[PDB]
């Protein structure tokens, strides 16, 4: 049973790092996709992504695979660039949001302010959260084979800080994008009736794609976080449930860049 | 797929008015934003107006109040008119629609623009 | 703002010889009220202001030769010459009056001829020039058809009456 | 017969301005449209401005819009430019040009052409012409240690025509111009009005 | 002879003598449509100067006054003992019984507009002010959306006329009407419009040229204005009665009523340009102001130290010590300060 895991860890690891170069190449390649500013966020998230493929997902293969921690001095420096990435592309994902909100409620003011310095700006407070939640805790022994658990404040604050208040963000922008929807749908729908659902059913059924795939990806590994340190349950039930955290990452691109002209790009570039 | 037809360019005197309209046949999202750009030759494409399906308008600096832009609700065929036509204004007028469908990106959509030409000649 | 185009940048040809030149515009500048086409030509002698030729690409303006002949319509226009004199060595310039004006890049003719051998001379730095500092030789070979005959080279236009240049070095 | 003869034009500096001015004799100026168009190696002609008739309507170029004005004094028929936040690219010589009467139903395009002013925009500074005499038969005169370029050189006065040859300036590695005005013979004079020099070669 | 819509067929046609309000007169004689008479003495002592002065147009004498009119508030002493003296008691009057006067003519509906500081082609300077028309201003807006909530609280019909208001008036059945002179002769009490936000009712003048009553009409008339007898009257009123038209009616707001209004007062736009105007304004009110701030600007538009050498070889002129030693320099470099050699 152990080849089938390291089998299919070994799958998901190429698939993740082959999405994340694909996209990045459609990206840095072609000139009609870094015209628009929203991409900068998305390529961002990529990236991060590619770290976690890179940084993160292998050594934890290995070290299952292997049943301990081989490398001697390295799981500190492995759960800073971990929680980095994760922080990272959480925070990619909720400034994806917002844009994509302040995009659909005011467009002709977010063409004149979400300027590309503004873009460069965000990115950079997303990733300097990442290292400071990340690094500056591990480095002065404040977390504190490797199965040692977290401490509770320092576990709480950081799934605070990295997953809950995104998470609500998130929460927000697409419930007002999603009440926008419907009310320019139904007034469509009475001047049609006039003149004379299922528009709104295909924003729920994305919205829902999108919102409760994160949340069953993301939720259950920080609520485990939270409830451990105050403890219950085992590593491997802990170890399957943050695999799909990480899975979250190559699953990322697949809806955050899968749309017409990401499509045209892998098509006219393979 | 999106077919946007253009029609109503052509050659007028300067000063006068012309009505510029362009259809969109397929399937478009609620939100969506139809806007009238301009290409000149040697020149780059600049903004001229934009309409959001919600009614809010918007228009440059340069053709404020000179320029209108319009939208039937029922059918998504937008309308430009312009007025006090000057020289400058002869380019290529393209109309742009920008498709929100999925809420994580934007899809635009082209007609090919139409040529608009603007005389200085004088008479009598 | 209509851009126009030429395809002859450069070109020589003999004197006498049928020549003909194309012009290229961005888009039709024909005029619906009187149906005509609004295109002229203008010519510019080395040292002189444009003079117009030929006007609505059809009609030409008066006291102008007959050899200079305007033709062609919608975007494609022609400016033919049947016998190329010395005297018409100069610049032929596209010009559109329909919407705002524009000139295009310009058509230099040469006119060419049998190959002259040049007239050479030096002439040493005067004790003037040689006060300053500088004691330069000054070459000069005048009439000389091929163009190509510290140092600084400076070579005059095709004169219109003899069709032979003039080049000067110095050091 | 018509007349056009501009003036003002000379040596300037970067973001200065310059007011260029143009005198009309022989037809009603009144009546006519006036036409700033400039000329230069590097962009060939290109319309500048037009003022109409009655100064109802002006006209600009693209890259000249707010930048340059045109005017009309009709009551003394003279036609005005004035240049502000002069640059380098605005180097060239200028011409003014009459606009035929109702174009719209005779077709005539700018047909009368004046004789041209040519403007500079550089740092550098004025330099009056230094001529040097070559004698052999003919004779030359080298004029050179002048930077702008309009100079002007005649001999005896233009008593001759045939058989001179004034070789076009070309730049100097010291930044200056230079040129050579030879006569083939079977004293000259030399005039550079930026530096406003009238000088005798001999 | 009265044919219908004299005023509109006097151009036409040119009567011999017609009597009509001097606001038309002004454009006939923009044309020459009108003979110039010549008066005496004697019948200018006899009658007022203010008519003359009115009557007057380009410092010429066209036409002999004859009687001045104003707009009065004309109500019926068995329905109301005191009559209403501000605009925002009338609605509740009504509503207490159940006004109305003519809606179709401007001239009986303008006092409403301009109560609130309405204005057109204001007289500043001794002279009035073409390119000045203030229609569009907060005073004209409140009377008009005033005027069109009456309309639609089921207070004055949309199609009634002079001639129904008549007929409703002397059978009773209105409480009170806005007429002029002309109606006591067919007809109670008299007396000043009432007031509009405070400020009173700033009715127009009409007088006509070839006791209680009497000072109510001309109370009305001393706290109004004149007619002006420049040639765009005869358009301006047409605006505003299409604005009535599409304000009382229904057919539109208030805001592209008045912008219709102005778009067609301008007289030097052309037919082409009015249009399409009209349709800009029609499908985007928002920029209404834009547009008509560039119409507008196109109405102006379409209005009807010296050196010098004297070498052997090289003289001549060319251009204190900071000039000198320069000055030396050049010379050495060749080979009023004058140098020989
Ligand atoms: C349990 C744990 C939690 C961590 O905290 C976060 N991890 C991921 C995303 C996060 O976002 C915000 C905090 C955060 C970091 C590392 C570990 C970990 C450790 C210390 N040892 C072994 C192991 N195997 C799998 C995971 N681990």
């Amino acid at each position: 049973v152990r080849i089938l895991t390291a089998c299919f860890l070994s799958l998901l690891i190429l698939s993740t790092l082959l999405g994340n170069t694909l996209v990045c190449a459609a990206v840095i390649r072609f000139r009609h996709l870094r015209s628009k500013v929203t991409n900068f966020f998305v390529i961002s998230l990529a990236v991060s992504d590619l770290l976690v493929a890179v940084l993160v997902m292998p050594w934890k293969a290995v070290a299952e695979i292997a049943g301990f921690w081989p490398f001697g001095s390295f799981c500190n420096i492995w759960v800073a660039f971990d929680i980095m990435c994760s922080t990272a592309s959480i925070w990619n994902l909720c400034v994806i949001s917002v844009d994509r909100y302040w995009a659909i409620s005011s467009p002709f003011r977010y063409e004149r302010k979400m300027t590309p310095k503004a873009a460069f700006i965000l990115i950079s407070v997303a990733w300097t959260l990442s290292v400071l939640i990340s690094f500056i805790p591990v480095q002065l022994s404040w977390h504190k084979n490797c199965d040692s658990s977290l401490s509770r404040t320092y576990a709480i604050s950081s799934s605070v800080i990295s997953f809950y208040i995104p998470v609500a963000i998130m929460i927000v922008t697409y419930t007002r994008i999603y009440r926008i929807a419907q009310k320019q749908i139904r007034r469509i729908a009475a001047l049609e009736r006039a003149a004379v659902f299922k528009r709104e059913t295909k924003v729920l059924k994305t919205l829902s794609v999108i919102m409760g795939v994160f949340v069953c990806c993301w939720l259950p590994f920080f609520i485990l976080n939270c409830i451990l340190p105050f403890c219950c349950i085992d590593s491997n039930t802990f170890d399957v449930f943050v695999w799909f955290g990480w899975a979250n990452s190559a699953l990322n691109p697949i809806i955050y860049a899968f749309n017409a002209d990401f499509r045209k790009a892998f098509s006219t570039l393979l | 797929q999106v077919q946007l037809q253009e029609s109503g360019g052509g050659l007028v005197q300067a000063g006068g008015s012309l009505r510029l309209s362009c259809a969109a046949s397929g399937s478009i999202f609620a939100l969506n934003i139809m806007g009238w750009y301009r290409q000149a030759p040697g020149k780059q494409r600049e903004l001229v107006a934009a309409i959001h399906s919600g009614g809010t308008t918007n228009y440059a600096n340069s053709v404020k109040g000179r320029f209108t832009i319009s939208r039937d609700n029922a059918a998504n065929t937008v309308y430009l008119q312009m007025n006090s036509l000057k020289p400058e204004d002869t380019a290529v007028y393209y109309c742009n629609v920008k498709d929100f469908g999925a809420i994580v990106a934007d899809r635009d959509y082209w007609g090919q623009g139409t040529q608009v030409t603007v005389s200085s000649l004088e008479h009598h | 703002n209509i851009m126009l185009t030429q395809s002859p940048s450069s070109l020589a040809v003999s004197a006498g010889e049928r020549v003909t030149m194309s012009c290229k515009s961005t888009q039709s500048i024909l005029y619906n009220s009187n149906q005509k086409t609004y295109l002229a030509w203008y010519q510019q002698k080395p040292g002189q202001s444009p003079k117009l030729l030929i006007y609505w690409a059809s009609t030409r303006a008066s006291g102008v030769p007959d050899r200079f002949t305007g033709s062609g319509s919608g975007t494609d226009f022609t400016l033919t010459i049947n016998s190329v004199q010395p005297e018409d060595l100069a610049v032929y310039y596209c010009h559109q009056y329909l919407s705002a004006w524009t000139f295009g890049g310009g058509t230099k003719l040469e006119i060419k001829r049998t190959v002259a051998a040049p007239s050479v001379f030096i002439f040493p730095p005067s004790d003037e020039q040689l006060k300053s500092g500088t004691a330069s030789v000054v070459c000069l070979l005048n009439n000389f058809y091929p163009r190509e005959a510290n140092s600084q080279e400076s070579v005059t236009e095709q004169d219109s009456k003899d069709s032979t240049y003039s080049l000067s070095s110095t050091l | 017969d018509v007349q056009l003869v501009e003036s003002g034009g000379g040596l300037v500096q970067p973001g200065k301005s310059l007011r260029l001015s143009c005198a009309a004799s022989g037809f009603t100026f009144s009546n006519f449209g006036m036409h700033w168009v400039r000329q230069a190696p590097e962009m060939g002609l290109e319309w500048v401005a037009y003022i109409s008739s009655g100064s109802t309507t002006k006209y600009y170029g693209d890259t000249v819009k707010g930048r340059f004005t045109i005017s009309r004094d009709n009551p003394k028929n003279t036609l005005y430019l004035q240049m502000n936040s002069l640059r380098s690219e605005d180097t060239a010589m200028y011409y003014c040009a009459r606009r035929p009467l109702y174009d719209g139903d005779y077709g005539y395009p700018m047909d009368y052409w004046g004789q041209g002013t040519s403007v500079t925009v550089s740092s550098a500074s004025t330099k009056g012409p230094s001529v040097f005499p070559l004698a052999p038969a003919a004779l030359g005169c080298l004029v050179k240690d002048y930077f702008p370029e309009p100079v002007t050189v005649s001999w005896n006065s233009g008593a001759l025509t045939s058989g001179v040859h004034t070789f076009p300036a070309v730049l100097q590695s010291s930044g200056l111009y230079s040129l050579s005005s030879v006569v083939t013979v079977p004293i000259c004079n030399v005039n550079h009005k930026p530096s406003n020099t009238k000088v005798d070669k001999k | 002879e009265h044919p219908d819509k004299l005023e509109e067929k006097f151009p036409q046609v040119a009567p011999d003598i017609i009597f009509w309000a001097h606001d038309r007169f002004g454009g006939y004689a923009q044309s020459g449509l009108l003979a110039e008479i010549t008066p005496d003495k004697a019948f200018q002592d006899k009658l007022y100067p203010f008519t003359w002065d009115a009557v007057r147009y380009n410092g010429k004498l066209i036409a002999y006054p004859i009687a001045v009119e104003a707009l009065s508030l004309i109500y019926n002493k068995d329905l109301l003992p005191n009559p209403p003296k501000t605009w925002e008691e009338i609605p509740a009057l009504d509503k207490e019984l159940k006004l109305m006067f003519n809606l179709q003519e401007p001239y009986f509906t303008w006092p409403l507009i301009a109560a609130d500081g309405g204005y057109a082609f204001k007289y500043e300077n001794g002279k009035y002010d073409i390119k000045d028309v203030g229609v569009d201003n907060a005073g004209a807006k409140a009377g008009l959306t005033f005027l069109v909530d009456l309309i639609k609280n089921k207070h004055m019909n949309a199609d009634t006329d002079y001639s129904i208001a008549e007929a409703a008036f002397n059978k009773g059945e209105t409480a009170m009407t806005i007429n002029g002179p002309w109606a006591w002769s067919n007809i109670y009490g008299v007396t000043v419009l009432p007031t509009f936000k405070g400020q009173p009712s700033k009715p127009f003048v009409g007088v006509l040229s070839a006791d209680p009553r009497i000072a109510a009409t001309m109370e009305n008339a001393q706290k109004g204005e004149i007619m002006p007898n420049i040639p765009q009257m005869s358009a301006f009123w047409y605006a505003v009665r299409t604005a009535v038209i599409n304000a009382a009616s229904g057919r539109q707001t208030v805001d592209q009523a008045l912008a219709f209004a102005q778009i067609l007062i301008m007289p030097n736009l052309t037919e082409e340009q009015r249009n399409g105007f009209i349709q800009s304004l029609k499908d985007d009110p928002s920029v209404s102001k834009e547009i008509l701030a560039e119409a507008k600007k196109l109405n102006e538009h379409q209005a009807p130290y010296k050196l010098v050498i004297n070498g052997k070889t090289l003289k001549g002129e060319t251009t204190a010590e900071t000039a000198e030693k320069a000055f030396k320099q050049y010379a050495n470099d060749n080979g009023t300060f004058t140098v020989t050699e």
